[PDB]
């Protein structure tokens, strides 16, 4: 009975207070047995442990008294126990309780005390922290750790143990419990951890990651978390422990898609990206979008009707976007008098479509050097611009025709051809870090002793040619070209893109350069301000730190500096809470706030913080106070939110905002400027026919710098768009970063396979148990398809067993026996 | 494909039916996963609507009307 | 403010709502010094008070007739003489559409905001508010029907990359036709339950009114409060309903009713080119339509509903028994499974008059006892048939 068990209580607290050893062992292992059987139910607070409650001061009081070690050892676990209910937080009872006896094996207790010593566990952690600032010891933890971290395992506590190591910040301690079934659902709650979690505990979080991905031989994923990290080495080691070719190749293709230049023999090929064309290609005939769509397909100005220059150059940059990498058109291939109808600079972009056409492709090389043997010199400019962007992104293992056709116009004397040649040396090798490029651009660049264009183009090539893990020689050139020039330079719009050249160096790891703000900060130019937080933020991206935001608020509450501070404050909120999408949901607040009070010169860029937070992704919410802001006035502003909806609706497709876009056409077009850049934003919307994108972070979370390097080349001046509105031959810089986006089932051998894939949107694997499905909404779609930006892909056939788990981009296939 | 011979057999049919032809035809491909539709695919959704459905036709009755 | 993940307690779940509270204490503190930076004399929330200081009180409620010359406007109050009312700066011009209901100053009558409508008192009716109840599992067999309905109407909405990418505009409307009790009516709850767009149901004998003009005032005002609510899923339902009956209260008869039928028609193609406004009807008279209505690039897929099957028939039993207090001595196999024809309202009726017998009893379990009494009940409660002498 309930009170026979209070009268048990009574009695066997009596007997605990009563000296005889053989009544203290008594009265000692009858209340172990109740308090077991008090967690019969572990709920409604058991009215035995409620009863307990008035007894726990009379056991502390007999175990003051108590000097029998082989009893009082188990009278600690009993007060550890009953230190429940006995909550008095600060005390830390139920810890010590769980000391001096060695039977601290603690597993036959119930789950809710577990937990609660593990909460009080890591409370009384945070106590050491502060106690270790301004009792039990670090290796005291311990004792209790590696045995709660076993158990929580055992018991799929697997978050759990996750969080009380992070609590405990003895992480390194995790990989010797590892089960071979408990790995992946680890690891799966645990990479999340990255992006939230503060650092620098967040490169201890990936190597621990890593080292669980390699002794379990899940490479798929140790990849992505070594690109993450950005440790050649680590990727090595990650070769090393594979002996099969095709997982070689696989790894090869994933490094290829993050556009990363590690060395390997015999796979050199796929890691150059040397077979993407052929890919392409076989896309566009298995799509069947290999019929080219004309710039007034898109426009479909025939439908709503009732200087020639200006819009033969929109057409031909819109055909340029449109029929990328497809290797044919009919508007400029096939007409040569067409380069002649555009003027002055929109002669180079005529020509530079044709390598945009072209691009991954070997073969425009025969068609642009055609156009390299006229004497105009624009003509020249644009047909070696072009030259780059025809192999951008792809390096053979020797010989690359790109740089030895380059090398030899960049050092002409002419400011436009010499630009071009920079500019496609920045376009060819981004993201190659490329020692020949090195060694040939850097005496190149720097060079203080020349105009400033060209040397901020230079500066823009060395950034995109080396990409994240700093580089001590060009941040020297470049502050080289910070020396003074001369006063009136300062003040130029070109040394804005040496400041982002500079800034793009760091942006891969963030909190790790640490010192070069020291130096920026020595230094004392009006625009130097505006330059050390661009830096600072642009290395954080990836991260969502909240410190650097409110740093950067304080900036942004209130000549030319200030305005590109100012400007600069923006674009750094947005690249820093360009991570977890939370941080873009709250920037999208964050932004519409700062354009309710918000000066004309930060007016003008809100759309863009709205664009390059939410590339590739065209959610619902985003652009319709884009096209709120786009009939407001400030025509910069209405520019810049047409160019935020063209980087939003990048690749999609998106019927709706291509309504808007037209309708704008419709209202923008007394202004030729405004007409240019919608179409523009047009030729952006519906690039590559869909099959690209501009996605900034691919799926297990990879940073793709290129293309934020691109994004941010292309946003980072248009602050003053009639700049680029001159100067419209960066606008190819999108090339660099841009990317197809798709699905191929490539068979052992080589060649695509027809299969079943299950399309549907992405949902995370956290809280739930078991073996819980990743994909909602399926599609039972076939080989290959264009899974757009929130969808992940599996295959639904049971045979055709993939390598890597992620699937997305190339994906070789075995046949499993089964069935 | 053979789009004389799709207009060949499809004899008194308003141009509305056409178009329901050509969607059925695009949906039929769908339901099969290709994502191309070819003149097989094209016969049968032709058969199906101009076929299938022609007791539930108008361009019949309002003839005499006219 | 977002979702939340996970469900369950997690340390990174604290780090998603940390960084919530982080990021809006930001906006606070720059909404805070941007504030105490303005000019309050003109900032901060003065505003307000000019607002309120202009606008008067109490805000007279009028309707609006015209725009013309735009900060001029020609007010009709219910009472008043219909003012020249001019249009002040804080309404939205955009709101002000001729008809509204605007807020006339007390005295001198000037337009200081636009009332919405946002009453509905014959729509909320209508708008499908919580969904019914069965999901498409509840319904046993119809597959290919099933299939057809959503290609049909669900992946156009939820789902519409195949279609765009393949090139074609989706299905614009579907009719069920079929034998009477056979699911016409289950499948359109059924597509309701799982749907992202407003289900307004009607039904044809509403549209048979008793005034001569509110005969397509009805099917006009549903189509704009469908096409309001985009995208929608209007069920007219019996739409067999507006040729037959022939009711007395209609005052026009027979005209009137065509009428109606010739707006109805218009209004599902239409000059206006509506956007994403699906229509399912569905009706036990397929032939007595006229064939305007049933055209094709109007109602493209007429899908027909049959009597089920020997199979069908215990698929149907199966799943309306799931829910059953059955003893073991009922068999399903032979228990209505029998081939001496059935229907889809056969089985559930016997269900549920079987239900009511052991009710009557008190008896808590199911009875093979009473399953067969209320089988046969059903049965002789049956218009058998007529056009099976024909073919006997
Ligand atoms: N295949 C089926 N699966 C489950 N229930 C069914 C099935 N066929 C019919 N029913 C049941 O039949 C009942 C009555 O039929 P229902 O109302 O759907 O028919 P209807 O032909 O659409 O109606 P009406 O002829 O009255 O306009 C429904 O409540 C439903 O539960
Ligand atoms: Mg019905």
């Amino acid at each position: 009975e309930d009170a026979k068990l209070k009268t048990d209580l009574e009695l066997l607290v009596e007997r605990l207070k009563e000296d005889d050893s053989s009544l203290y062992e008594a009265s000692l292992n009858a209340l172990k047995e109740s308090i077991k059987n008090s967690t019969s139910s572990m709920t409604a607070v058991p009215k035995p442990l409620k009863f307990l409650r008035p007894t726990y001061p009379d056991l502390c009081s007999i175990y003051d008294k108590w000097t029998d070690p082989n009893l009082k050892s188990s009278l600690a676990d009993v007060l550890s126990i009953l230190a429940m209910t006995y909550s008095e937080n600060g005390k830390h009872d139920s810890l010590r309780y769980r000391l001096l006896s060695d039977v601290s094996d603690f597993e036959g207790w119930g789950h809710e005390y577990i937990r609660h010593l593990a909460l009080e566990i890591g409370e009384v952690y945070n106590d050491q922290v502060e106690k270790d600032a301004e009792e039990f010891s670090k290796e005291d933890t311990l004792r209790l750790c590696l045995d709660i971290v076993p158990y929580f395992l055992k018991h799929n506590g697997e978050e759990d143990a996750v969080d009380l190591l992070l609590e405990i910040e003895s992480i390194d301690k995790l990989p010797q419990f590892v089960d071979e079934n408990t790995f992946q659902r680890v690891c799966q709650y645990m990479v999340a951890c990255v992006p939230l979690l503060p650092p620098p505990e967040d490169v201890a979080f990936l190597k621990t990651a890593y080292s669980i991905y390699l002794s379990q031989n899940e490479l798929t994923d140790a990849i992505a978390l070594a690109v993450r990290l950005g440790e050649e080495d680590m990727i090595r080691s990650v070769f090393d422990a594979t002996s099969d070719p095709v997982m070689h190749k696989q790894l090869a293709y994933i490094l290829a898609a993050q556009k990363t230049s590690f060395e390997y023999e015999g796979v050199q090929d796929i890691i150059g990206n040397g077979k993407l064309s052929e890919h392409f290609l076989y896309l566009a005939k298995e799509l069947n979008l290999t019929g080219p769509k004309v710039p007034e397909d898109i426009y479909k100005s025939h439908l709503d009707n009732s200087d020639s220059a200006q819009q033969n150059l929109a057409s031909s940059f819109v055909n340029g976007f449109l029929n990328l990498g497809y290797c044919n058109d009919k508007l400029i291939v096939d007409n040569d008098n067409w380069v002649y109808k555009t003027k002055g600079d929109g002669m180079t972009s005529a020509v530079a479509s044709i390598g945009s056409i072209y691009q991954w492709n070997l073969d425009g090389l025969q068609q642009l050097d055609k156009y390299l043997y006229v004497d105009e010199p624009e003509v020249k400019a644009g047909a070696l611009l072009g030259i780059g962007i025809s192999a951008s992104g792809v390096h053979d293992g020797e010989v690359e025709p790109a740089l030895l056709l380059l090398q030899d116009y960049v050092t002409n004397p002419d400011t436009k051809i010499s630009s071009a040649a920079i500019l496609g040396l920045g376009i060819a090798f981004a993201g190659s870090k490329n020692d020949e490029v090195l060694g040939l651009l850097l005496p190149i660049a720097a060079s203080t002793d020349l105009p400033i264009e060209t040397a901020a183009m230079a500066s823009l090539a060395l950034a995109h040619v080396f990409v994240g893990t700093c580089n001590g020689d060009i941040t020297t050139s470049i502050m080289d070209n910070f020396l003074e020039r001369t006063a009136i330079e300062l003040k130029t719009d070109w040394v804005r893109f040496l400041a982002l050249a500079l800034g793009i160096l760091y942006m891969g790891q963030g909190e790790q350069v640490d010192d070069v703000l020291e130096t920026i900060s020595a230094i004392e130019h009006p625009m130097t301000s505006a330059i050390e937080v661009l830096v600072g933020s642009c290395a954080y991206t990836g991260t969502g730190d909240v410190l650097l935001i409110q740093d950067l608020l304080h900036r942004l509450t209130p000549e030319a500096g200030i305005v590109d501070e100012l400007a600069y404050a923006v674009l750094g909120i947005a690249l820093i809470a360009l991570g977890e999408d939370i941080g873009k949901e709250m920037s999208l607040r964050h932004f519409g706030h700062l354009m309710h009070y918000g000066n004309e010169h930060i007016r003008r860029m809100v759309p863009l913080a709205m664009g390059i937070v939410s590339v590739s992704d065209p959610q619902m919410k985003v652009f319709d106070t884009l096209t709120r802001f786009s009939h407001d006035a400030d025509l910069e502003v209405s520019m810049n939110s047409i160019f935020a909806m063209g980087l939003c609706g990048a690749g999609t497709n998106n019927a709706r905002l291509a309504q808007l876009l037209r309708q704008l056409a419709s209202y923008y077009s007394r202004e030729q400027d405004a007409l240019f850049i919608t179409r523009l934003a047009q030729g952006l919307l519906h690039l590559g026919k869909g099959t690209m994108t501009m996605d900034v972070f691919n799926d297990a979370h990879v940073l793709n710098k290129v293309t934020l390097a691109s994004i941010l080349t292309t946003a980072v001046g248009l602050v003053s768009p009639s700049f680029m509105l001159k100067h419209h031959q960066l606008f190819y810089m999108l090339n660099a970063g841009i990317r197809p986006k798709f699905i191929l089932a490539l068979n052992d051998e080589g060649e695509p396979i027809k299969v079943n894939v299950r399309v549907g949107q992405a949902v995370e694997t956290v809280g739930q148990a078991g073996r819980p499905k990743k994909i909602t909404g399926w599609i039972t779609q076939s080989t290959p398809v264009l899974l757009n930006h929130g969808e992940r892909a599996e295959l639904e056939t049971d045979e055709y067993i993939s390598y890597t788990s992620h699937i997305e981009g190339v994906v070789i296939l075995k046949k499993n026996p089964d069935y | 494909i053979r789009w004389e011979l799709i207009s060949r057999l499809c004899p008194n049919s308003t141009g509305a039916e056409l178009r329901s032809v050509c969607t059925e035809a695009g949906m039929f491909a769908i339901r099969a996963r290709r994502k191309v539709a070819t003149e097989k695919d094209f016969l049968k959704a032709v058969d199906k609507v101009i076929s299938g459905y022609k007791k539930f036709s108008s361009t019949s009755r309002y003839m005499q009307y006219n | 403010l977002p979702n939340i993940y996970p469900s369950t307690r997690c340390k990174l779940k604290l780090l998603r709502m940390e960084r919530i509270k982080d990021h809006l204490l930001l906006e606070e503190e720059f909404v805070s010094n941007s504030e105490i930076l303005k000019p309050f004399e003109k900032k901060q929330e003065e505003e307000k008070k000019q607002l309120e200081e202009i606008r008067g009180n109490p805000l007279s409620i009028g309707t609006l007739e015209e725009i013309i010359d735009d900060d001029h406007a020609i007010v009709t109050s219910p009472t008043m003489p219909d003012y020249y009312v001019s249009i002040l700066s804080f309404v939205d011009k955009e709101l002000l559409e001729p008809g509204c209901s605007v807020l006339l100053h007390h005295k001198t009558m000037s337009i200081v905001g636009v009332l919405q409508d946002d009453a509905d008192p014959m729509v909320s009716v209508m708008k499908m508010d919580k969904s019914p109840t069965e999901s498409y599992s509840d319904i046993g067999g119809l597959e290919s029907q099933i299939q057809e309905i959503k290609e049909s109407v669900e992946l156009p909405l939820t789902h519409p990359e195949l279609y765009e990418e393949m090139g074609i505009k989706p299905p614009k409307g579907v009719i069920l036709y079929g034998a009477p009790g056979t699911g016409k009516t289950l499948l359109a709850k059924a597509v309701a339950n799982q749907t992202s767009a407003t289900f307004l149901r009607i039904v044809g004998s509403e549209l048979i009114q008793k005034y001569l003009g509110d005969g397509p005032r009805l099917c006009r005002q549903i189509f704009k409060v469908a096409g309001e609510n985009a995208p929608s899923i209007v069920f007219i339902d019996e739409i067999d309903a507006i040729g037959t009956k022939r009711y007395d209260s209609n005052s026009g008869g027979e005209r009137e009713i065509q009428r109606t039928m010739l707006e109805l028609l218009n209004q599902l193609d239409g000059f206006d080119d509506r956007g994403d406004v699906k229509v399912i009807m569905a009706t036990n008279k397929i032939e007595t339509l006229d064939p305007a209505l049933i055209r094709p690039g109007r109602i493209d897929r007429k899908i027909l509903f049959e009597n089920p099957d020997l199979s069908t028939k215990k698929k149907i039993l199966g799943i309306h028994t799931s829910k059953m207090n059955l003893s073991e001595d009922v068999n399903l196999e032979t228990l209505v499974t029998t081939k001496d024809d059935l229907s889809g309202a056969d089985i559930q009726a016997m269900c549920t008059e079987a239900g009511l017998l052991a009710l009557r009893e008190r008896r808590m379990q199911v009875t093979a006892e009473d399953f067969k009494q209320a089988k046969e009940r059903v049965m002789k409660n049956k218009v058998e048939e007529n056009l099976e002498g024909l073919y006997l």
